[PDB]
């Protein structure tokens, strides 16, 4: 949906733990919460390793 | 044109939603949007969504 959640046909959204970190990953410690998927934007990267 | 010339006239837009399940089936095959189906979000064909 706009929210960008992910909803069933009566609006209740989906759970899940969330991810943190960069990069991003999921913990087992977390509290389920709506998933969301953004569609928002990446930053850029400052290259660290090659 | 018939000295060897063109002109760009004007270049086509397409839409699309967050949700097109909510678009309001106008007849044919012709759709308005809803609050249901969000808001078009406008680009071009070749570029970005499209």
């Amino acid at each position: 949906d706009e929210n960008r959640n992910l909803v069933n046909m009566q609006g209740m959204q989906l759970t899940g733990y969330p991810a943190t970190g960069t990069p991003p990953t999921i913990q087992q410690g977390a509290n389920p919460a709506p998933i969301t998927i953004p569609n928002t934007l990446m930053a850029a990267k400052s290259t660290t390793t090659a | 044109y018939s000295n060897e010339q063109e002109q760009v006239l004007g270049q086509i837009v397409l839409a699309n939603f967050a949700n097109n399940e909510g678009l309001a089936s106008q007849g044919d095959n012709v759709w308005a949007a809803t609050q249901a189906s969000g808001v078009a979000l406008l680009g071009t064909a070749g570029s970005g969504n499209f």
